[PDB]
RNA sequence: CUCGAGCCCUAGACAGCCGGGAGGUGAGCUUAGAAGCAGCUACCCUCUAAGAAAAGCGUAACAGCUUACCGGCCGAGGUUU
């Protein structure tokens, strides 16, 4: 048996409860309660004191599904549109995965998010492609800066 | 003659950018780049930044730039050969040669190499999928037994340590297991501080011996604290335990 | 063997050898799975000295081997016509 399970819920049954009994029980319930529900995670064995965990962070392409609605991507990107995703919603997806991205701030992290958004025909406002210019011109600074 | 006609643009722009970087960061130096994978080098540059900045270019273009400056920075040129890169910081030189060690070189160990570290595979549950993986570990190290959820690792013992190279197949099962048991690092060849250049070999020695002389100094005060016939704060227990203690040495002893 | 022309080169060319070819990401669509590489569309973005939404092998599909691209060693011509 192993330790892992999706869901943003609290203690989703058999992977967690049965295996964890001595002497730790249910004391790990706080960590997997993350808003998005799904957050597959892995719990490392620990001492008797508390517990030890890490958080596996969901992919970016699937992270914009739980925001923009219908999960089917564009057959032809920059042609057919899903369509839209709000600008401040992109701010949220960007703060989500810090280590999964190489950026030193949200500004650039957003660019990667919208970078992928070109592939799915996400058309943030008029078009995903115009995004770099716009944000480099300081358009959305009110959000990030 | 073998010089070109017109110096290409980008070579001029890069010398400018290098000079620009050099101009900031009042402490500047050249280090290594050693050999180091991209993802690992990123993660060295990705540590907080904000302290030092790593600047890489051609050794000739770094050497151009040090010649445009050089009120102090000329002698930094004799320390440039090999793979090498510029470092600069607002921090101290002595604190500069440190923090470079912080989160450095996990080093996955590609096949055909000898690592000074321990290549020992641990015990636990990986369980990629039931299959040849059970036999993959058999041709290298302690057997993998499949218990009830997936394949697992039995023995925590060593496979290979030092004094010889790595198997090719091991290198692939060390890659699947996600095992990176080697330490190389980003060296430091020299650094420039204010008026003078610091060579790591001399004057750059380091921390226990400092923490050894620093506790020895605090123990130097508490040794003279109660002999002062004075009152102290944390040394207040000096007389408290000497109250009923040393009084008998003048009474019960002789 | 001889006579031209263009381009590149000591701010280090051409070749070789060594090192690095990174992250979003296994891009989206298609598909049971389509992971650079069956197919359709797009081909953005970060970290960078540099690294394609992959030029060619390769896999049932991932491995895996290279090419682009960058750095080092070397040092004087190289390359097209
Ligand atoms: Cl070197």
């Amino acid at each position: 048996i192993e330790v892992l399970v999706p869901g943003g819920e609290a203690n989703p049954g058999p992977p967690l409860g049965p295996e964890l009994t001595p002497v730790d029980v249910q004391a790990v319930v706080q960590e997997i309660n993350d808003q998005t529900a799904e957050v597959p995670v892995t719990v490392k064995y620990d001492d008797d004191g508390s517990f030890e965990i890490e958080v596996g962070v969901p992919p970016t392409a699937e992270l914009i599904k739980d925001e923009a609605g219908f999960e089917t991507g564009s057959g032809e990107p920059q042609e057919d549109f899903v369509a839209d995703l709000s600008v401040d919603q992109v701010k949220q997806i960007a703060e989500q995965k810090h280590p999964d991205l190489l950026s030193y701030d949200l500004t650039n992290a957003a660019k990667e998010v919208v970078g992928t958004c070109t592939s799915l025909g996400v058309t943030i406002e008029g078009n995903p492609r115009e995004f770099k210019e716009r944000i480099d011109a300081g358009e959305y600074d009110d959000v990030f800066a | 003659e073998r010089k070109t006609e017109t110096i290409p643009e980008w070579k001029q722009e890069e010398v400018d950018a290098i000079v620009e970087m050099i101009e900031s960061y009042e402490s500047v130096g050249v280090v290594n780049i050693a050999g180091i994978p991209s993802r690992q080098l990123q993660d060295m540059r990705r540590d907080l930044h904000g302290t030092a900045e790593l600047r890489v270019s051609r050794n000739t273009l770094l050497e151009r730039a040090l010649d445009d400056v050089d009120d102090g920075l000329e002698d930094l040129n004799g320390y440039i050969t090999g793979q090498v890169g510029l470092i600069g910081t607002d921090d101290n030189p002595f604190s500069l040669f440190q923090e470079l060690e912080a989160s450095k070189t996990p080093a996955p160990i590609g096949a055909g190499e000898v690592a000074p570290n321990d290549i020992v595979i641990p015990e636990g549950d990986t369980g990629v999928d039931p299959g040849p993986f059970v036999g993959e570990l058999q041709s290298v190290g302690a057997d993998a037994r499949i218990q009830e959820g997936s394949i697992q690792v039995l023995s925590d013992s060593t496979v290979l340590d030092t004094g010889e190279e790595v198997s090719q197949e091991l290198s692939n099962v060390l890659n699947e297991l996600g095992i990176e048991p080697k330490e190389v690092g980003l060296d430091l060849r020299a650094v420039f501080a204010d008026g003078v250049l610091f060579e790591p070999e001399e004057l750059e020695l380091d921390x226990x011996x400092x923490x050894x002389x620093x506790x020895x100094x605090x123990x130097x005060x508490x040794x003279x604290x109660x002999x002062x016939x004075x009152x102290x704060x944390x040394x207040x227990x000096x007389x408290x335990x000497x109250x009923x203690x040393x009084x008998x040495x003048x009474x019960x002893x002789x």
